[PDB]
């Protein structure tokens, strides 16, 4: 299994920023995708997370109706379109597979301590 | 389709003796996973071994939970010499079992500490709990007692054991093989 993050860089002061996560490697269909974050000195935060056996998905509280953790139909590669940011949401935005979906609410409350598979992230920083 | 694990990591388990029961049929299952997200200190079975409940077929999985310290594995192997197995919680002789001891890590945050663990020391002549079913005390015994030596009667009396730094618990695994039922699996 392979996770790649990619669409960060500088947004605007309000703006929205679409984060992508290309996932390769899954052979069953079942398994838990989570989006998360970092600013430096501090620990991981969970955000959004999506299980594969119906598609229902989460979001820590934090980002409540504010980021939308989607997945494309085809590519079962899973997005996030981030809205309303402020400078409290600059981090690196990891993406983090697990090896089953119910271990996801879970680690997503607990900065990603279930989870198997991860990408390198990728910048986002709001001015 | 795959196992539903997900309520054990959510909430206060109960003690032993009002322990909860999730029933698993028409699904495959990842044990290993399950517990890896523990610290496990122990994990003995009855007619299987931990490796073959992790990777064998059958008609139902039956997984009971509850708050344990682990202090009180010796009141586990004392068997039916002692309280628990007398009066709060004692596993099928008719199916392979396991019984497995954990502590929840600092880092799974989302399974929340009762104030001490509880259990019952007595139930009555004698009202002991038979293989697989509840004590006959569970209605009145509260969720948790309030302080060891508590004596409920409409005759059940209570004993608690100080809470740990981190929630000790207990998972009790019971299987059953049928004919033509056998789906619930591993995966693969
Ligand atoms: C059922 O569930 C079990 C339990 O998870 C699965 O078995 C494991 O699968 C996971 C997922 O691949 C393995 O996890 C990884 O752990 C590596 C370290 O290995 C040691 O530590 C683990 C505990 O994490 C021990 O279990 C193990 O014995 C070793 O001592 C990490 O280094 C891995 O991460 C790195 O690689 C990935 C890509 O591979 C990147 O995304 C990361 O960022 C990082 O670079 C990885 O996180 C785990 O080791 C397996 N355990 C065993 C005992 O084999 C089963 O696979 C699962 N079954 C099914 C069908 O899903």
């Amino acid at each position: 299994v392979q996770l790649q993050e990619s669409g960060g860089g500088s947004v605007q002061a309000g703006g929205s920023l679409k984060l992508s996560c290309s996932v390769s490697g899954y052979t069953y269909s079942t398994y838990c995708i989570a989006w998360f974050r970092q600013v430096p000195g501090k620990e991981r935060e969970g955000l959004a997370f999506i299980k594969n056996p119906e598609g229902n998905t989460d979001y820590a509280d934090s980002v409540q109706g504010r980021f939308f953790i989607s997945q494309d139909t085809v590519d079962n590669t899973v997005y996030l379109s981030m809205n309303s940011l402020k400078p409290e949401d600059t981090a690196t935005y990891y993406c983090a597979g697990a090896v089953s979906n119910w271990v996801c609410g879970m680690s997503i409350k607990s900065q990603g301590y279930g989870m198997d598979y991860w990408g390198k992230g990728t910048q986002v920083t709001v001015s | 389709v795959e196992c539903d694990f997900s309520p054990l990591l959510s909430g206060t388990p109960p003690q032993v003796y009002n322990f909860k029961r999730l029933v698993f049929t028409n699904c495959n299952y990842n044990l290993t996973k399950l517990l890896s997200l523990f610290s496990v200190n122990d994990f003995t079975c009855s007619q299987i071994s931990p490796a073959a409940i992790a990777s064998n077929c059958y008609s139902s999985l039956i997984l009971d939970y509850f708050s344990y310290p682990l202090s009180m594995k010796s009141d586990l192997s004392v068997s039916s010499a002692g309280p628990i197995s007398q009066f709060n919680y004692k596993q099928s002789f008719s199916n392979p079992t396991c019984l497995i001891l954990a502590t929840v890590p600092h880092n799974l945050t989302t399974i929340t500490k009762p104030l001490k663990y509880s259990y019952i020391n007595k139930c009555s002549v004698p009202q002991l709990v038979n293989a697989n079913q509840y004590s006959p005390c569970v209605s009145i015994v509260p969720s948790t007692v309030w302080e060891d030596g508590d004596y409920y009667r409409k005759v059940a009396s209570g004993s608690t054991v100080a809470m740990t730094e981190q929630l000790q618990m207990g998972f009790g695994i019971t299987v059953q093989y049928g004919t033509d039922t056998n789906s619930v699996c591993p995966k693969l």
